[PDB]
């Protein structure tokens, strides 16, 4: 093993800006230390090949520099597309070893929520289940909280985040937000709404309903 | 251009033996080196070794770490590259990847998907998508395992719009994401929005109209 390391771990720059990654060796690697991008979700894909070497398809803004042991990865300018996961890798000696990975999250300008509460599906409440989802989407910062509510009450223990991989057209978080309050009480209740403040839009917003039936 | 999916049991029996193919179309192993790689949960890959071409025979190096275990094989008659771990337990769980060794551009070029092969003393469970009705549309496929579960509309056309979130692990110890694809104020006549929730684990389909 030659141990593997970039840096730096997870950055933040901006479309425009030059991200510059560099990942040193444990021993040497002389022009055997290649470059991969990994978008969010996929497999790796190889934007480098012998530490200089560009390959056929990868734009231009990327390169790489030298070799040794000291080595660096650099983005002419950034855009909206490479908020990947990128990782060097070297390839002289066996097994092969790969660096702890470098995320590179995409800053923007705040891009306040939109939510979209709908209420249950008909059917999915025949299971004696039923859950209320709540949605933003596209903002920006990560940074949102929405406060579930019921018939203008609560009792928590419902809520439950999951939120997108950073979009790479606009570079703006989304997240769903699920009530699963099950059923016999989506009844017994009638307004269950979803209110959510955030960075950017303030005082607070909300997409609710008296739910409108039954 | 070239192609190379994955293949194997999605969710395997601690104990029990991991077992994957690469069908490979498009180049051959007779001028290409097949390895594999792995990458667990949110974590950096881990080359398991890889295999060599007819000149070499095709043999087989595998990485301190694992060799012991592993046994890749090729059988160019059926263009694959089967992987089969002895001993899995929750440590060996990632995405396995078979990538293409190539010419200089080596090494991996070309790689193929992903497969997730958890490890779990556990079961599987068909998915439930709920229809929900919306501007925004979306499904929720609820209550499911193992993971990863690929959801996709109108087997394709709709695309820019789409956001199919994560996954969470419900109480019930069951996984439930929900994909969500905002459509155009107007444009909701009496048409169609297939939704294509896929789930290999199981081996179920199921595309509710939403």
């Amino acid at each position: 093993d030659i141990q593997m390391t970039q840096s730096p771990s997870s950055l933040s720059a901006s479309v425009g800006d030059r991200v510059t990654i560099t990942c040193k060796a444990s021993q040497n690697i002389d022009k055997y230390l290649n470059w991969y991008q990994q978008k969010p979700g996929k497999a790796p894909k190889l934007l480098i090949y012998n530490t200089n070497n560009l390959q056929t398809g990868v734009p231009s803004r990327f390169s790489g520099s030298g070799s040794g042991t000291d080595f660096t990865f650099t983005i002419s300018s950034l855009q909206p597309e490479d908020i990947a996961t990128y990782y060097c890798l070297q390839h002289i000696s066996r097994p092969r070893t790969f660096g702890q990975g470098t995320k590179v999250e995409i800053k923007r300008t705040v891009a306040a929520p939109s939510v979209f509460i709908f209420p249950p599906s008909d059917e999915q409440l025949k299971s004696g289940t039923a859950s209320v989802v709540c949605l933003l989407n596209n903002f920006y910062p990560r940074e949102a909280k929405v406060q579930w509510k019921v018939d203008n009450a609560l009792q928590s223990g419902n809520s439950q985040e999951s939120v997108t991989e950073q979009d790479s057209k606009d570079s703006t978080y989304s997240l769903s937000s699920t009530l699963t309050l099950s059923k016999a009480d989506y009844e017994k209740h009638k307004v269950y709404a979803c209110e959510v403040t955030h960075q950017g839009l303030s005082s607070p917003v909300t997409k609710s309903f008296n739910r409108g039936e039954c | 251009q070239v192609q190379l999916q994955e293949s194997g049991p999605g969710l395997v029996r601690p104990s029990q033996t991991l077992s994957l193919t690469c069908t490979v179309s498009g180049f051959t192993f007779t001028d290409f080196y097949m390895n594999w790689v792995r990458q667990p949960p949110g974590r950096g890959l881990e080359w398991i070794g890889f295999i060599r071409d007819k000149a070499k025979g095709y043999t087989t190096e595998y990485n301190p770490s694992v060799k012991g275990r592993v046994t890749m094989l090729v059988d160019t008659s059926k263009n694959q590259f089967s992987l089969r771990l002895s001993s899995v337990t929750a440590a060996d769980t990632a995405v396995y990847y078979c990538a293409r060794e190539g010419h200089t551009a080596a090494p991996f070029d070309y790689w193929g998907q992903g497969s997730l092969v958890t490890v779990s003393s556990a079961s599987t469970k068909g998915p439930s998508v709920f229809p929900l009705a919306p501007a925004a549309l979306g499904c929720l496929v609820k209550d499911y395992f193992p993971e990863p579960v690929t959801v996709s509309w109108n087997s394709g056309a709709l695309t820019s719009g789409v956001h199919t979130f994560p996954a969470v692990l419900q109480s019930s110890g069951l996984y439930s994401l929900s994909s969500v694809v905002t459509v155009p104020s107007s444009s909701l006549g009496t048409q169609t929005y297939i939704c294509n929730v896929n789930h290999k684990p199981s081996n179920t389909k199921v595309d509710k109209k939403v």
